[PDB]
């Protein structure tokens, strides 16, 4: 149950939010978000 | 009121998200749609499902006062005798992270076409067993082809701001997030405080989406898509029905303001992006936008959808 899954996940995602976290590093390259703008709002 | 448009926008997000997967389900099923509203709150989505013409809805939440209040709204909606059809409904007080919903349903053989979990999932990641239990209650009784859709904070954005902050806090006049510690982020029980001036002040847990993705596989779920709130918006506003809805729901604030009205924010540069925008060759006015303060608070969220395999 828990005894197997948790340590399994601990290994699978040890790079979590580190320099080896490719998804997160890619996310950090994203420009700061500007709020939605819509023309002709009336 | 300061948060007036923040609310409407978030409600629009749910409307369009719900809308998209109601259309997909109906494309496959062609019959009575059954839906589980997990962590239903006081029934902020009752109207959305009414507009969607589903046949049965199951509303469940940990807060008993909320659930009954949700029930009360629904009774008021059905008891307003008009011509509109309304789903049959069922209301269950329950901790969906420690209790099995299937044992609580009126019908032991109950199945759903859609589980809608809006702003709830991250409370379950207090521990693995709770996260697994909520995922199980959300996905196990999904009809094949059904969906698990919802909204939850983007841990990527949360950690990004946390580590960029001088302290363990970050936010503005509208929201506040407080971690106990940076650099250490457990897969479960990563606790932070969340305060949104007008909606919440309630401890939450970090949700590492690759983890949620993995855990969901346990119940034969494949990822349909995961999007930041900006990305989802950028796609959905490409459809004029969604855009007209955005206006009707007043999900953006008109800019610039009337001489006689007021912008919602008094903050000095909260609308610089809008001002800069109309400094290019002429814009058709007025603009619809959101205060920078409000966007900071809501851009933290992502949308996700999983599909139950065949
Ligand atoms: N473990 C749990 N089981 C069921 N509901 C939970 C829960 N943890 C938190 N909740 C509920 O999640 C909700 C967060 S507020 C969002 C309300 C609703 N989803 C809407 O969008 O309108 C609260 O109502 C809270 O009671």
């Amino acid at each position: 149950d828990t005894a197997e899954a948790v340590p399994k996940f601990e290994e699978m995602f040890a790079s979590r939010f580190t320099e080896n976290d490719k998804e997160y590093q890619e996310y950090l390259k994203r420009p700061p978000e500007s709020p939605p703008i819509v023309e002709e709002w009336n | 009121s300061r948060i007036f448009y923040l609310r409407n926008f978030n409600n629009w997000m749910k409307s369009v998200l719900i809308g998209e997967f109601l259309e997909k389900v109906r494309q496959k099923k062609k019959r009575d749609i059954t839906v589980l509203d997990l962590g239903c709150g006081k029934g902020g989505d009752l109207l959305k499902w009414k507009k969607g013409r589903i046949n049965k809805l199951v509303c469940t939440d940990i807060a008993d006062v909320s659930v009954k209040q949700c029930q009360q709204r629904y009774e008021d909606m059905k008891n307003r005798r008009d011509s509109e059809y309304i789903f049959s409904a069922e209301f269950i007080t329950a901790d969906s992270s420690k209790e099995l919903l299937i044992d609580k349903f009126r019908d032991p053989q109950m199945c759903f076409d859609i589980c809608s979990c809006q702003f709830v999932c991250h409370y379950s990641f207090e521990s693995y067993e709770q996260a697994d239990m909520m995922l199980r209650n959300a996905c196990e009784r999904l009809s094949p082809g059904g969906y698990f859709i919802g909204t939850t904070p983007n841990s990527f954005e949360l950690i990004r701001r946390l580590e960029a902050s001088e302290t363990e806090s970050f936010g503005n006049e509208i929201y506040t997030v407080k971690f106990q510690k940076k650099g250490d982020y457990p897969l479960f029980g990563c606790k932070y405080d969340f305060n949104l001036e007008g909606v919440v002040d309630v401890p939450e847990f970090l949700v590492y989406f690759p983890l949620l993705n993995e855990m969901a596989k346990k119940y034969n779920m494949k990822l349909v898509y995961k999007k930041t709130f900006l990305e989802f918006y950028e796609e959905k506003i490409k459809n004029n029905e969604n855009k007209m809805l955005l206006k009707r729901m007043q999900a953006l604030e008109p800019y610039p303001a009337n001489e006689s009205s007021k912008l919602v924010s008094e903050k000095v540069d909260d609308y610089e992006h809008a001002a800069k925008y109309m400094k290019n060759s002429q814009v058709r006015l007025p603009l619809g936008t959101l205060s920078k303060s409000e966007w900071e608070a809501t851009s933290i969220y992502l949308v996700f959808a999983f599909e139950k395999q065949q």
